């Protein structure tokens, strides 16, 4: 973005110009999202029908 | 011993209070008992195990 100067004759020698100042926006990685489950071999053998569903 | 469904009686009379009982064998002895049975006395089986991931 720039500003301007308002002068009767338009000589700017006694003054200061626009600088050029960069800026930036940073994207980052977040935390993981994790759903975890565990079950005993016994449970799968006798309890676990339809585990898919 | 069942008055209403005598078709199931396994034994010859009621066991009332005060009936004398006893215990077969001697007091602290250790032994190896022999076993008679019919084929359909006791069953035996094994459950198939799924494989771990």
């Amino acid at each position: 973005q720039f500003s301007s100067l308002r002068t009767p004759t338009g000589d700017i020698s006694g003054q200061n110009k626009n600088n050029l100042i960069s800026g930036k926006a940073t994207g980052r990685v977040g935390n993981y999202i994790t759903v975890a489950v565990e079950y005993q071999q016994l449970e799968e053998a006798i309890k676990l029908n339809q585990l898919e569903e | 011993y069942d008055t209403t469904n005598p078709q199931y009686n396994s034994v010859s009379r009621q066991v009332e209070a005060g009936d004398a009982v006893s215990v077969v064998g001697t007091a602290s002895q250790t032994m190896k008992p022999n076993l008679f049975y019919n084929k359909f006395f006791c069953g035996l089986g094994s459950i198939p195990l799924p494989k771990l991931h």
